[PDB]
């Protein structure tokens, strides 16, 4: 038909309550979608629309206001947990080109073009700030934290390597390069170890 | 009559008036309802009412 | 405002007009209940008045459609259930010689008040349309193309119902 994401539409307008619910439960269900074209079926279209909503949701992020940070939390490190796993496996899967890269290929064409850095620098930030609190870290929040970050970094480390050979190089190397650390994501590894932040803040390093 | 044209049919005849309404629809300077009308009769006779047919 | 007031009135007479015209028609009617008529040409009357009163007891289910575009009543089971009657009243009369009769007479009421409402998806969803009249048709006889050239007359574009159809 002529282009429409309806869910899109519906959740772009308020992102208070329920709607945050909706919106949860729709990633959730892509994410498991993406592990469930490792089993596989009609993977090739919903695939790549899967996406599609997912970038929407990246980007849109940085204006949205959410329930609260940990709400906040759990959202940007679903999207893009799902980001980052179209990237890893697409190769599996069979039949030939591929049903997911085209779903890949967009993700790597929409970072390496109109590039921002501040959904990504957002999660930096917050894991910067987390509170040294062992209650209600609790550390259910504390792990979450720890997964945005964690589930970020490994992202934002994909797409250095894929970059150069296709070569894109420029710009997200060096935003990482601003952030890098380049103060705050050396700072990173103080925080916790790794309870949770140093190796994965090393590794991108 | 256009819009009843059973009084026609009554008084003159089934026959008449489908001779009429084929006048009526050649008929040149016509409204086009009038035309279309009168073509209705004339093949389709009265929707659930006068049939328009041949009877053994 | 003043323009806003005056179309609105022409639909709403236009209206009484074709509820007028088919009143002549219908054998239902007594002259004597002229009163009608009187009451139509009077006056423009409320759309629940026209709709209450008149559409509903007449049973014209094509002048209840019309008004109800007017005035915008998007609620999809009133509208299809509306349009259920209509085809239903519509076997009624058929008799099977007239399968191609029929089908003209078909073709010809929906394409009617399909131009009317088409600009609007409410009363006139095309997705959901479409089937209900294959479906319809399909008790007669049949020729390729049948049900779609009445959209397409309807004033349906080629290519909205290209896509609708091939989803």
């Amino acid at each position: 038909m002529n282009a429409g994401g309806y869910g899109n539409l519906l959740m772009n307008s308020e992102q208070p309550q329920g709607e945050y619910g909706v919106t949860i439960a729709f990633l959730r269900l892509i994410t498991t979608l993406v592990k469930g074209q490792l089993g596989s079926t009609q993977s090739q279209g919903l695939v790549p629309c899967v996406m599609f909503v997912l970038k929407e949701m990246l980007p849109s992020y940085h204006k949205w206001r959410y329930n609260s940070h940990g709400v906040r939390e759990q959202i940007g490190c679903l999207i893009l947990e799902l980001i980052h796993a179209i990237l890893n496996l697409c190769h599996e899967t069979d039949l030939h080109s591929s049903h997911t890269p085209s779903l890949q290929f967009l993700c790597i064409c929409s970072l390496a073009y109109t590039e921002a850095g501040q959904t990504v620098i957002n999660i930096m930030g917050i894991g910067v700030d987390t509170i040294d609190m062992v209650m209600a870290a609790g550390q259910g929040q504390g792990q979450l934290l720890i997964k945005t970050v964690k589930l970020a970094f490994s992202v934002t480390n994909n797409v250095i390597r894929l970059k150069p050979p296709s070569n894109v190089v420029s710009p997200l190397e060096q935003a990482l390069s601003q952030h890098g650390a380049g103060n705050n994501l050396i700072a990173v590894l103080a925080k916790y170890i790794y309870p949770a932040l140093p190796r994965l803040a090393i590794q991108l390093l | 009559l256009l819009v009843e044209i059973e009084r026609f049919f009554k008084l003159h005849q089934e026959d008449q008036a489908c001779a009429t309404c084929l006048i009526l629809a050649c008929s040149t300077c016509d409204r086009e309802v009038s035309a279309w009308a009168t073509r209705a009769f004339f093949r389709y006779g009265g929707e659930a009412q006068m049939r328009f047919t041949t009877l053994p | 405002e003043f323009l806003h007031e005056l179309e609105e009135k022409m639909e709403v007479a236009r209206i009484q007009l074709q509820i007028q015209e088919t009143l002549q028609r219908q054998y239902s009617h007594h002259s004597s209940v002229q009163d009608a008529v009187s009451q139509l040409d009077s006056e423009l009357m409320d759309i629940t008045k026209l709709y209450g009163e008149f559409a509903d007891p007449f049973k014209l289910a094509e002048c209840k459609l019309a008004i109800i575009h007017c005035a915008g009543y998007s609620d999809p089971i009133l509208v299809q259930t509306l349009w259920q009657d209509i085809i239903e009243k519509e076997l009624s009369d058929s008799v099977t010689l007239s399968s191609s009769d029929r089908m003209h007479a078909l073709s010809l009421k929906i394409v009617l008040l399909g131009k009317i409402y088409a600009g609007t998806p409410r009363f006139f969803p095309l997705d959901f349309i479409v089937q209900f009249l294959e479906q319809q048709v399909c008790t007669l006889n049949w020729d390729v193309g049948f049900v779609i050239q009445t959209m397409n007359e309807i004033g349906v574009p080629l290519p909205r119902l290209l896509e609708v159809y091939d989803q």
